[PDB]
């Protein structure tokens, strides 16, 4: 026979392994695909779409619907802010059951751009300017307008366009940032001020929610594949 | 073997602070790397408390947990974890783990029990 | 019956008369009639998002106002 | 053309504007996302992208075995009261967890099914007696073939069944498997019955379960050890790894949030709770 | 230039049309059109029957209530359409069909008042059941209640009533009735109703299913839900309403397999 | 609560030319009585049975008597009264 | 849990036909909610209640013990006990009954 001499690796099983193997139903008549509509062809297409974000994790709101709704009012103007989150898209608790959170939890590395985008779910006749801030890491986290201010930031006007997206734009020193909560990768600081104030005229509700959606830009990619801990199976 | 060492239950006064110990016996017979220690709530999608032997400690919101031991470049063994301004929401089912090496990761449940 | 291909090169050795540079390839051939048998190709192709990034039937044309 | 392994776009270099027109300005109603990149919001700087998204395709999500059943078969010895047991498993990927929640980030989809085998077995009885290597038959019974009722009973000569016969020891089992389903797609999800119930029958006899459907019924693993009984007992167990290969997807879906429960959608009661809690202005 | 808008649309199909003033453009999902079945991919072979405007025509359903204490709702697709018209009796006249549509959800209210529903078409819509003993056990009858649709609820409430089961759906709101965060519902084809930008949803859905055509009578291809992401609000008042209609109209639908009518039993 | 009266200081073996005995009139009321007052059940007092505040002092008697005595003690809530037979024979 | 503190007054009581309220007990922002019992020489029937606390998850329980009321009781003593898993003993709360009559 071809002398031949068995390397290590030999008769393993490695998961990740990607051989051939033999059939087990030869000559089968397959049945051929449709064209069902819409077909994905790279798991980041999905991080690409919008989805709502949890802001509101208190100990009443968590798991129920209220979750979703960040609270905002008519009252006089204050720099102190509306949210504050993380950018730790895999690991902070409103981020991490995204779509692109939950997508991330699968594998080890992300890089790339996000963005946010507020929908304002006031009256018609509510009015207001709100500053939405990004802070890359590394200094106090913003707690006041005045910090933030001096970070990315979107000034967003509230009127017939209903909504406003800022971009998180990749500002990171390591090529790929962890899925985890970790220091060396950290992101920076994601915060919402109210830059003038929400005014409505009378006869108009003066508390109104605000909700807001996260997804990935076309530069956004994730590496080395691995379990997710959002998923468990006890005994 | 490495065994982690946590009260069963442990109350818990409204309003006040209290603290969660949780503590890991390694007979001095066997030797054990301990990389990092997570106080999580009963499955909340992952952590509420977690500090690293270099990393340092993180939390979920700041100013109301506090790692009262475990200290920087040390060796970690206390997890022993002070929250602040116990409310009514605080009582639950309470996960304490270590990330040991090569033992792997032993944890424990603890009850807080909240009371007035 | 081979199948050459081409490899996306990563990390390069210090070498160009042999591997890094000159177009490193790679050899499959199948060895089964069935083609469920054959190993992944992993030549894959991507698509704009816009079935579900922009479903309007009205085109979006970004530095417009969408609402007109 | 675009392949997965190709590099994503580069950033241009973009400088200040002043100008009518208005990116960031947009309306999340008509149900679209805004395609913005950073040069559209701050001024950047010329960047020669390398990374790609090759390992998030479709293909290399899912290029792995998962584990999707353990099937527990023994060998006693001819004196028991008790049978000889061999096991009998229902295909499917939703008896655990991690591989089907992946799956579950689509309605939809097609693949050739790779299976792997592993075997592990133990004496159970503090008795000094020993085994010799055992061999396993894993016998794939279709719906409709008759599924063992005995250890040695007649359809273990596997005549038509495709069957694998594993000696312990060696390397583990594998073979593939087409896209065997009887529709164009694997269905994720079936928002329907197998029966529709008639006013003029009863309703025992109209009834079926919510969201089942024989487009998942795909037989049985029957599964023995060939060895004749030995006087010391020995156990063991199949672990049954499964990896889509060649596999497309349609229709992405929101992924499992809460814990599962039984084969459907269906939740329980104290499970409902996935998120944490933190405050609106906390980082 | 004419001034034509995002914000206003004429939709007519058939002998119907629909018109709005407050749109926010309109989404056509997955970006695929409805559509007949192409040749290649065809099945059965018998000729299909096409109704063509005597079906593919705007179907009003029975209006709903929205207050400060609705969870949401949902409807399932073709059955909320089971009892319109030649629509309903070309489905039961025959073993297969399939359908795309086009859904239009209403909902008009003021510039003082406040609230969003996200309104979302779901493939395959499965919803959970109401029972902790039984799983997948909600009856054909409870499962499709036609034009009326069902309801999400803030709790789960498991049925013990193990002599006589409810066999119902038991569909939680933030668990999108089926398990799953409802954050999340935004990666299927969607729009929002936010009363200060718009007061109509405008979804047009292609057939979406594993196989070209079914059974429109065992099986639902979409799923309608709609739950407020944000709660009605107005001036000061305690209990405010504002109604919700649904307006759909098939597209494309074609049958085949014809026979006497199908006569199902639905209480 | 309202008085509540009766009155000791009697056992049935008085006789004639006994010596000073005195009964009194215990009553458990509250708050405390403000009010004794002595008659008996034929009006006035006998010359023989002198009042003295909350008690009633039982001279020596010449000649055999019958008086039944009342007690009736008003306090702050009300007035009430208690009953009681008394004797003086010769015997021994 | 949540560390409640309690009460006690006595109800002064006519001489009703009815059994009435003559002594009330309250354990104020118990977690869980605390236990009220009570012992006495004259036992009569508690009824129980309790509303929402102050800090939530907290319960108030406002137990009073209704008895139909008479004179020879006046004076004597009824005990709450109020018992909670955070205090270092059962705690007795002692009211002096009062009831006016003629
Ligand atoms: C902290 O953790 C304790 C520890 O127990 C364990 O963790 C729990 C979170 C939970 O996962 C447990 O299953 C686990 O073992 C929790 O305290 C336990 O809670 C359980 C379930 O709620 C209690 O179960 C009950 O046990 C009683 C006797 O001990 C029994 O009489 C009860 O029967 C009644 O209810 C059952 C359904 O549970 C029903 O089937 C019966 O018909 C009957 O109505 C019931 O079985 C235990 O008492 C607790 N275990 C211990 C050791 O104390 C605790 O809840 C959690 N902390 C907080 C704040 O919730
Ligand atoms: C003090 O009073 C007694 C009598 O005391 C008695 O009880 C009172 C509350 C009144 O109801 C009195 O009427 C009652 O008698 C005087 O002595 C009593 O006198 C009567 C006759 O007037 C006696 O009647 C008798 O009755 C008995 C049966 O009970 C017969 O056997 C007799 O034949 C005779 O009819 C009565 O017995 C007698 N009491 C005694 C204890 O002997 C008494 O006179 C008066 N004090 C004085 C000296 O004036
Ligand atoms: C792990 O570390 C924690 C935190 O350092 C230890 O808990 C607390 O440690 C202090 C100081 O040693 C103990 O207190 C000391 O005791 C008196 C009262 O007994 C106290 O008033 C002073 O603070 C004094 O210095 C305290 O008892 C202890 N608390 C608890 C709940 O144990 C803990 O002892 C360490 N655990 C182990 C297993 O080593
Ligand atoms: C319940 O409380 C009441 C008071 O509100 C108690 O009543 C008091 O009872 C005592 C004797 O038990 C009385 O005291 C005596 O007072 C006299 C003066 O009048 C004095 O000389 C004695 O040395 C003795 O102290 C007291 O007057 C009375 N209080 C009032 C205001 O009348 C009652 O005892 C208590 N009962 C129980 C069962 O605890
Ligand atoms: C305990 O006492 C409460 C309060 O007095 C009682 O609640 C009353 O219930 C009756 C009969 O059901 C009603 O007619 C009254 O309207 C209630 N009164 C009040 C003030 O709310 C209750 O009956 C008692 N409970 C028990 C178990 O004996
Ligand atoms: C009635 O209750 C009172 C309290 O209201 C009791 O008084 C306590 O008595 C003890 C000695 O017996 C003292 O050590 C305490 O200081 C007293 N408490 C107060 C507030 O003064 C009394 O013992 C009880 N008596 C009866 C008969 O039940
Ligand atoms: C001797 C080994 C034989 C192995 C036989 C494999 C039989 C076909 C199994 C089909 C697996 C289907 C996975 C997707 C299921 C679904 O539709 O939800
Ligand atoms: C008792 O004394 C009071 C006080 O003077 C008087 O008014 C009342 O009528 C008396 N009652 C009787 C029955 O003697």
């Amino acid at each position: 026979g071809l002398p031949v001499m068995n390397t290590p690796g030999s008769n393993q099983y490695l998961t990740a392994d990607n051989f051939q193997s033999p059939c087990a139903l030869p000559e089968f008549d397959v049945t051929p695909p449709i064209d069902i509509p819409g077909e994905v062809k790279n798991m980041m297409e999905l991080a690409e779409i919008d989805t709502m974000i949890p802001f509101d994790l208190s100990a009443t709101k968590k798991n129920t619907m209220e979750m979703y709704r960040v609270r905002l009012s008519d009252k006089p103007h204050t720099d102190d802010p509306i949210l504050c989150l993380s950018l730790s898209p895999a690991s902070d608790p409103r981020l991490s059951h995204t779509m692109l959170g939950e997508i991330l939890n699968y594998y080890t590395h992300w890089a790339g751009s996000l963005k946010f985008t507020f929908l304002f779910c006031g009256s018609m006749m509510a009015t207001g300017k709100l500053l939405v801030s990004y802070a890359p890491p590394g200094a106090d986290p913003p707690k006041k307008r005045k910090e933030a201010m001096l970070g990315t930031h979107v000034i967003w006007d509230i009127g017939l366009q209903s909504s406003c997206t800022m971009v998180v734009p990749w500002i990171s020193n390591t090529t790929y940032r962890q899925t985890i909560d970790d220091s060396f990768t950290e992101g920076g600081y994601i915060s919402v001020f109210y830059q003038t104030r929400i005014v409505v005229p009378l006869s108009t509700p003066r508390e109104m929610d605000i909700l807001g959606f996260v997804s990935a830009c076309n530069d956004f990619s994730v590496r080395l594949l691995r379990d997710t801990t959002h998923i468990e199976q006890k005994a | 073997d490495v065994v982690v060492q946590a009260p069963t239950q442990v109350p818990g006064f409204l309003g006040d602070s209290v603290t969660l110990p949780c503590y890991l016996q390694v007979p001095n017979m066997e030797v054990t790397h301990v990389s990092q220690l997570t106080w999580a709530r009963h499955g909340e999608s992952g952590s509420m408390a977690v500090f690293h032997q270099t990393q340092g400690p993180s939390y979920s919101e700041s100013k109301r947990l506090e790692f009262v031991a475990a200290r920087l470049g040390a060796e970690l063994r206390n997890a022993s974890l002070r929250m602040f301004g116990l409310r009514v929401e605080d009582e639950g089912n309470y996960t304490c783990l270590f990330v040991t090496f090569p033992q792997g990761s032993r944890s424990v449940d603890i009850w807080l029990r909240v009371l007035a | 019956g081979a199948q050459v291909s081409s490899q996306k090169v990563g990390a390069h050795e210090n070498s160009n008369r042999a591997y890094g540079g000159s177009t490193i390839n790679y050899t499959t051939i199948n060895y089964y009639r069935d083609s469920a048998s054959n190993a992944a190709s992993k030549q894959d192709f991507s698509q704009d998002p816009s079935k579900f990034t922009e479903p309007i039937k009205d085109v979006l044309i970004k530095t417009a106002p969408m609402l007109n | 053309a675009a392949t997965s392994r190709d590099a994503l776009p580069n950033t241009e270099a973009s400088g200040p504007t002043h100008s009518k027109e208005i990116p960031a300005l947009t309306a999340v109603e008509t149900g679209a996302t805004n395609p913005l990149v950073p040069s559209d919001t701050v001024q950047t700087r010329h960047v020669v992208q390398h990374r790609s998204r090759s390992e998030s395709s479709i293909e290399s999500f899912f290029a792995r075995g998962a584990c999707v059943t353990i099937m527990t078969v023994d060998n006693p010895a001819s004196t028991t009261n008790k049978d000889k047991l061999f096991a009998v498993w229902k295909i499917t990927y939703k008896d655990t967890v991690q591989l089907r929640r992946k799956l579950e980030f689509f309605t939809y989809s097609r693949f050739d099914m790779e299976l792997t085998f592993v075997v592990t077995a133990n004496f159970t009885e503090t008795n000094n007696g020993h085994a010799l290597n055992q061999v396993y038959q894993i016998m794939y019974v279709p719906p409709g073939a008759p599924v063992p009722e005995k250890w040695d009973d007649y359809t273990w000569q596997t005549s038509s069944n495709p069957s694998i016969f594993y000696t312990y020891g060696t390397a583990p089992a594998r073979i593939s498997v087409p896209y065997v389903g009887i529709s164009n797609a694997y269905s994720h999800f079936y928002d329907g019955f197998s029966k529709v119930p008639l006013k003029d029958q009863s309703a025992a006899l109209g009834d079926s379960l919510y969201g089942a459907a024989s487009l998942n019924d795909f037989g049985i693993l029957a599964v023995r050890v060939v060895n004749d009984h030995n006087p010391t007992k020995v156990t063991s167990k199949i672990r049954v790894y499964l990896k889509p290969k060649h596999i497309r997807v349609w229709c992405p879906r929101p992924p499992r949030a809460v814990a599962y429960y039984g084969p459907g959608v269906d939740y329980k009661d104290g499970t409902l709770t996935p998120l944490s809690t933190k405050d609106l202005t906390t980082y | 230039a004419c001034g034509y808008s995002d914000r206003v649309l004429q939709l007519t199909l058939g002998n119907s049309t629909i018109t709005t003033q407050e749109a926010a453009n309109s989404v056509v999902a997955y970006g695929r059109w409805p559509e007949y079945l192409r040749d290649s991919e065809a099945n059965p072979v018998d000729q299909p029957t096409e109704p063509d405007v005597a079906a593919c025509r705007f179907y009003t359903l029975d209006t709903v209530s929205w207050t400060k204490e609705s969870r949401g709702w949902w409807w399932k697709l073709p059955d909320a359409l089971r009892d319109m018209g030649l629509f309903g009796q070309n489905m039961y006249y025959h073993y297969l069909g399939r359908s795309g549509y086009t859904v239009h959800v209403q909902c008009n209210a003021s510039k003082f008042h406040q609230g969003a529903l996200g309104v979302f078409a779901v493939p395959e819509m499965c919803l959970a059941g109401d029972s902790n003993t039984t799983t997948m056990h909600t009856s054909y009858q409870n499962a499709n209640p036609g034009e009326k649709g069902g309801t999400f609820t803030g709790t789960f409430t498991p049925d013990n009533n193990q002599t006589s089961p409810a066999r119902r759906f038991c569909p939680v709101d933030y668990l999108l009735g089926n398990g799953t965060l409802l954050g999340n519902a935004f990666v299927f084809p969607h729009q929002i109703i936010n009363l200060r930008t718009n007061n109509c949803a405008t979804l047009v859905l292609p057939y979406v299913n594993s196989l070209s055509i079914d059974s429109m009578v065992k099986h639902n291809n979409w799923g309608i839900a709609i739950l407020p992401l944000a709660p009605l609000n107005f001036a000061s008042e305690s209990s405010p309403e504002i109604p919700i209609t649904l307006t759909i109209a098939p597209m494309c639908c074609e049958f085949n397999g014809l026979r006497n009518i199908t006569l199902p039993r639905l209480q | 609560y309202p008085p509540e009266v009766s009155i000791s200081g009697y056992d049935n073996n008085w006789y004639l030319g006994q010596n000073e005995a005195t009964l009194t009139c215990d009553a458990r009321s509250n708050p405390e009585p403000t009010g004794y007052n002595w008659s008996t059940t034929m009006g006035p007092l006998p010359p023989f049975a002198v009042a003295q505040g909350a008690q009633l002092l039982i001279r020596p008697v010449d000649k055999p008597i019958n008086t039944t005595l009342i007690c009736n003690v008003t306090n702050a809530l009300g007035a009430r009264q208690a009953e009681l037979t008394v004797q003086v024979k010769e015997g021994p | 849990l949540a560390k409640p503190q309690n009460t006690a007054e006595v109800q002064k009581v006519q001489l009703t036909g009815e059994p009435v309220p003559m002594a009330r007990c309250v354990s104020t922002g118990g977690r869980p909610p605390a236990q009220i019992t009570w012992h006495s020489d004259l036992g009569g029937m508690p009824n129980t209640s309790q509303v929402p606390g102050f800090l939530s998850g907290t319960v108030t329980v406002t137990s009073l013990w209704i008895l139909v009321p008479s004179s020879q009781v006046d004076g004597k003593n009824v005990t709450c006990k109020v018992e909670h898993e955070s205090f270092e003993k059962p705690q007795l709360l002692t009211v002096n009954l009062t009831v006016y009559y003629p």
